[PDB]
């Protein structure tokens, strides 16, 4: 839990930096914990260099933790995330879609069900359209219709797809009144704006920290339940400077520096954004290489070195509005014969 | 002199779980109306 948080947060910011590097002008929205869980799931079947590259890419310090420690930690995380709750809707699922003829070690299938909650669905990938619809329906069901087209293309020689989804629906602790939402400017740059519905709250007391060293303002808005949002507002033209300082250490400093403050007015756009990603280049920059090559070692899955990753994809959606927030995401790991 | 927090320029959002310290979602909003 302590070491899982630290590794997952390091991974989150490393992932964020590469996404911005790849597409510097774009909105960003993704689920770190979905991607971490999908790749941890994958590592269950990896061996030797393929394995250690994944665990190190996930930012786990292997001199301080072991493979068994990691998987048990993800098992506990998933159990905690899927606990019943009347305050907030939160769920995460894992699944594996396998060609029926593919022979799987009983140890792999058992550990997948036990540690990651995954069933094993027989899938005829040679009927790619049906196989695609089944996987996308699984994700659509898990995200309550929010993630509809996670799998766009599916090679007919696919042997296995590992899938993780996360669904999140929460109410603001202090919700916005829709009668206070009015069209206002959102500045894309100093001289260009777009018009958006700007929600507002008045006379609210919330955690606040003006970070003069980083030229940004940080506020924490709570959801009902154990979830909250850190909002970070860089001064005009300081986004890239703030992004360069994004790290576990910086988030910890922000968190320790929050103090309750009375805010006269808070203005927040009502918005919905969505992004989908091909994570292949990103994961390679993070050191996850052998799983994609002819030297891939996934013999923990089948007992032979006969599988290799072809593609890792991710899609996420974020919906912010007066009553609360809806967000969901899914990650898929596509695997072929080697 | 009251304080005003106005998210009318690009900002970040980090949705976190106080229980597990998981980051559920991380976002940069550069354009709420971006294609
Ligand atoms: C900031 C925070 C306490 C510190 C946590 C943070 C989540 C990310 C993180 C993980 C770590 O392992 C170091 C401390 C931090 C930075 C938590 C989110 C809610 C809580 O306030």
């Amino acid at each position: 839990d302590r070491g899982l948080a630290s590794a997952n947060v390091d991974f989150a910011f490393s992932l964020y930096k590469q996404l911005v590097l790849k597409a510097p002008d774009k909105n960003v929205i993704f689920s770190p914990v979905s991607i971490s869980t999908a790749l941890a799931f994958l590592s269950l079947g990896a061996h030797n260099t393929t394995l250690t590259e994944i665990l190190k890419g996930l930012k786990f310090n292997l001199t301080e933790t072991s493979e068994a420690e990691i998987h048990q930690s993800f098992q506990h995380l998933l159990r905690t995330l899927n606990q019943s709750s009347d305050e907030l809707q939160l769920s995460m699922g894992n699944a594996m879609f396998v060609k029926e003829q593919l022979s799987l070690l009983d140890r792999f299938t058992e550990d997948a069900k036990r540690l990651y909650g995954s069933e094993a669905f027989a899938t005829d990938f040679q009927d790619s359209a049906a196989a695609k619809k089944l996987i996308n329906d699984y994700v659509k069901n898990g995200t309550r219709g929010k993630i509809t087209d996670l799998i766009k293309d599916l090679d007919s020689q696919t042997m296995m797809v590992l899938v993780n989804y996360i669904f999140f629906k929460a109410k603001w602790e202090m919700p916005f009144d829709p009668q206070d939402t009015h069209q206002s400017r959102f500045y894309l740059s100093k001289k260009k704006w777009v018009m958006v519905p700007m929600m507002s709250l008045h006379h609210l007391t919330i955690p606040y920290f003006r970070d003069e060293e980083l030229s940004c303002t940080v506020v924490q808005l709570n959801y009902t339940g154990n979830a909250s949002v850190f909002f970070i507002l860089p001064d005009q033209d300081k986004m890239e400077e703030v992004e360069a300082m994004l790290s576990r250490e910086t988030l910890a400093r922000w968190g320790d520096s929050l103090e309750f403050r009375e805010i006269g007015e808070l203005y927040l756009p009502k918005f919905s954004i969505s992004r989908d990603y091909n994570l292949n280049d990103i994961l390679l920059q993070l050191g996850i290489e052998e799983a994609f090559t002819s030297k891939a070692d996934l013999s923990g899955i089948t007992g032979a070195r006969n599988l290799a990753v072809s593609q890792v994809v991710h899609k996420a959606v974020l919906d912010v509005f007066e009553e609360g927030t809806e967000a969901s995401a899914a990650t898929a790991v596509k695997i072929t014969l080697l | 002199t009251r304080t005003i927090v106005r998210f009318n320029r690009p900002f970040l959002m980090i949705i976190v779980d106080h229980f597990t310290w998981s980051i559920f979602f991380m976002s940069k909003v550069t354009n709420p109306k971006q294609a």
